[PDB]
């Protein structure tokens, strides 16, 4: 976003199947991926963008590079019958803080949320407490989880913000059709700070 | 390509075929968006073709 | 929608309070709600009456032919093969496995599925060669990937097949060695499984020149299967394994039940004591190797000057190399053949580690103790 | 100037030593150099850590080799990894030439002085690594 290097999260779960984003959810995400990445560019050019997937053993696809071109190289190969571990994708921006090209950089992480959460909610309330410290913030893009239940991500992103420079929020596209492009909505644009 | 064949008829239904139209409308945009990846890729491997070009510059010469 | 509904009403209007069932699919597609429509399709085909019937077998074309991106092909497929069981006419249902396989969603291993099923279609129709060339193809494209555990194994169950019609029960054993290997219960009859197991149980037996036996005990398939003549064929299996000429032999009696064994009885106790070669000499004596023929002799209860052309043809298939020295009356073993893990042989490996273990230990003191200026 | 320039006794480390000597002897007589990673203490103590190459030509070490470009472009692998060092110095081999440094070599050790104030300058005899001595 402007000095600021995030690890974006894509859901590999059931729920992309669903043909409510067209044609199919887990091609879309391809299409979102690419606005999250040329949205930060665009506020300021001096960030940087990885990206994930929580797909079988979690294995990172790529690392922070300024280069859509390599994001999307990787996302094609995608686990349709994997499932979203949330839990695991912030452990992944940890390990990659220490060692990272813009190391000096602030810590954020952009995550979507295309399915209910699997990691259990307290594990993940009480995660964010030691997160504030060290001063990286999770901001959730929800439409998955709030159609079976209602949003306990918001208490994770609550508890989480203070001060760290970086804020957090809870972003709601909606569950039905919005194609990829409601990824407008996201703090790739609406974010603020923490200090 | 695959329409406008009389062997279609008689697969599908019309509601599948404009069903398909519509999911079509979405499967363009991101061919766009992987446009920019297959540039990307081309430009990679070129460049340890240009390495390797440096060498065979001098060579060709007195 | 009158995409998939337009042939759903029709079926479900025949069918009897299945109907409900019927309306589930219909309101998943239009909504786009292709996730919960992936899922519905396998709970649906079971329960109705109608889907025995000609109507499924259309409606099931239509399907696959309208969706191949709208849902998966994955579990499309899967639908086809609980019909395909059910229908009268298989020449018929070969066609209709092949016009299912066309195209994919994204990637999903539905392709193979259609291929094994015509493997399958093959066999009982009696279209023996065909059933082969389609058999061998996907038996590389599973085995490739680290992923496919039971579709891979019913597969194999489908060669092993093949091999039993035509009776020639050595090729039959070998076959259905590859099975056992990727045994898995899950997604496999219960009944194939059990018809399988006990005519191989007796083929291994018959064979000239075939021993894992002790392979056989290692898996449930052939050991958890039971029945009147079972509970004795297993304990011929065993008598087998441990190389004892005389608990094989004892059990004669029973062994008519089977005329297979009868015809063949001469061949089988001759088998027990060529195997005994091999594994005499491995289990007892880590010290020696040799052994007199007087043992196999009485054991076997067979005559003197047979049990030294016996163990000549031992020699000869390679279940242990050495020589024979007439005068001295013992046969002594170079070398033993490997065998595949049995009861006996593995307690004489641990044996012979400890006491190897202990020697080399002592040994080291005496290698270290001298040679006192030359050792830094 | 005599009142700040004095010599710099080089601490040689094993990834140092083995990857000069190899990347020459395979390219003889087409001639390699590169920039060394290290890291400088005192005011005349330099650990040459590691060494990368710049690229070999059939006429050798020239100025056209000398790019800030492939400098610069390591050095955006060195935040990445989060390796520290600062460049100690450059390095070539000459099978071409004698230790002697030849004339377009005064000037590439030139270029890569304005970017460190300390530079070393190393002549590596890949042809000699073949025999006991080196």
């Amino acid at each position: 976003m402007v000095l600021e290097s995030t690890m974006v999260c894509v859901d590999n779960s059931e729920y992309m199947r669903n043909g409510d984003f067209l044609p199919t959810r887990l091609q879309a995400q391809q299409d979102a991926v690419n606005i999250v990445c040329h949205s930060k560019t665009r506020s300021n050019p001096e960030n940087n963008v990885g990206l994930i997937t929580l797909a079988n053993d979690c294995e990172v696809l790529t690392t922070l590079t300024p280069d859509t071109g390599r994001i999307l190289s990787k996302l094609h190969t995608v686990q349709p019958k994997g499932k979203i571990t949330f839990c695991t994708g912030i452990r992944v921006a940890h390990l990659a803080l220490k060692h990272r090209q813009g190391k000096n950089h602030k810590m954020r992480i952009i995550a979507f949320v295309g399915s209910p959460v699997e990691d259990n909610e307290k594990d993940l309330v009480k995660l964010a407490k030691r997160l504030k410290k060290e001063k990286v913030n999770v901001d959730i893009i929800n439409f998955g989880e709030e159609e079976v239940n209602t949003e306990k991500l918001t208490a994770f992103v609550n508890t989480l913000n203070g001060k760290d420079g970086t804020g957090s929020h809870l972003v709601t596209v909606p569950p039905g059709p919005s194609l990829a492009d409601a990824l407008i909505s996201s703090p790739i644009l609406a974010g603020e700070g923490g200090a | 390509e695959q329409d406008g064949i009389g062997e279609e008829v008689l697969k599908m239904s019309t509601e599948e075929i404009v069903q398909r139209t519509r999911l079509l409308d979405s499967e363009i945009k991101i061919m766009k968006s992987e446009v920019l990846r297959v540039t990307h890729e081309l430009q990679a491997m070129k460049d340890k073709i240009k390495e390797n070009s440096e060498k065979i510059k001098v060579n060709k010469t007195l | 929608m009158k995409d998939v509904p337009a042939f759903l009403q029709q079926s479900q209007s025949s069918g009897p309070g299945q109907a409900a069932v019927w309306h589930r699919l219909e309101e998943l597609y239009t909504k786009k709600l292709w996730h919960q429509l992936t899922l519905q399709v396998l709970d649906f085909v079971q329960d109705p009456c109608f889907a025995q019937g000609d109507g499924l077998i259309k409606l099931y074309e239509n399907f696959i032919s309208e969706f191949e991106h709208r849902v998966n092909p994955l579990s499309l497929v899967e639908i086809i093969l609980h019909v395909v069981r059910q229908m009268t006419d298989p020449n018929v249902a070969l066609t209709f496995l092949e016009k299912t396989r066309e195209k994919v969603k994204s990637s999903d291993e539905a392709v193979i599925l259609c291929k094994t099923a015509i493997g399958a279609l093959k066999l009982n129709i009696g279209d023996l060669q065909a059933t082969k060339e389609t058999i061998e193809d996907v038996e590389e494209m599973l085995n490739n990937l680290p992923g496919v555990t039971s579709v891979h194994s019913r597969f194999y169950d489908l060669s092993s097949k093949y091999y039993q019609t035509i009776g020639n029960h050595a090729s039959y054993y070998k076959d259905a060695l590859r099975f056992l290997g990727c045994v898995d219960i899950k997604d496999l009859p219960v009944s194939e499984q059990q018809e399988r197991a006990f005519t191989l149980g007796l083929a291994g037996l018959l064979g000239e020149g075939v021993f894992n036996f002790g392979e056989l005990l290692m898996h449930p398939v052939l050991e958890s299967l039971r029945n009147t003549d079972r509970q004795w064929l297993i304990d011929t299996l065993y008598a087998f394994n441990s190389g004892d000429v005389d608990r094989f032999q004892t059990l004669k009696s029973a062994w008519g039940q089977q005329p297979d064994l009868a015809a063949n009885e001469a061949q089988l106790l001759r088998k027990i004591q060529l195997l005994c070669l091999m594994e005499m000499t491995f289990t007892r004596p880590a010290n020696h190797r040799q052994l007199t023929f007087e043992e196999i002799a009485k054991s076997a209860k067979i005559t003197v000057n047979k049990v030294e052309l016996l163990v000549m043809k031992a020699l000869s298939v390679g279940l242990v190399r050495g020589s024979i020295d007439e005068v001295d009356k013992r046969v002594h073993m170079t070398w033993v053949q490997p065998r595949v893990l049995d009861l006996q042989q593995i307690k004489g490996m641990k044996d012979r580690l400890e006491l190897w273990c202990t020697d080399v230990k002592s040994m080291e003191l005496l290698v270290e103790h001298q040679a006192q200026d030359i050792l830094t | 100037a005599p009142a700040v320039d004095t010599a710099e006794q080089v601490y040689i480390s094993s990834l140092a030593l083995l990857k000069m000597l190899k990347h020459g002897r395979a390219g003889v007589p087409m001639e390699v150099m590169g920039l060394m990673l290290g890291e400088f203490v005192d005011d005349y103590t330099v650990r040459v850590i590691d060494v990368f190459a710049m690229p070999q030509s059939g006429t050798g070490v020239s100025v056209e080799a000398v790019d800030p470009v492939f400098q610069a472009k390591m050095l955006d692998m060195l935040k990445q990894t989060g390796r520290p060092e600062m460049v100690v110095g450059w390095y070539h081999s000459h099978p071409g030439f004698g230790c002697w440094l030849s004339g377009v070599d005064i000037n590439t050790q030139q270029s890569f002085e304005a970017l460190s104030e300390r530079a070393v300058a190393v002549v590596v005899d890949p042809i000699q690594s073949v025999k006991g001595k080196v």
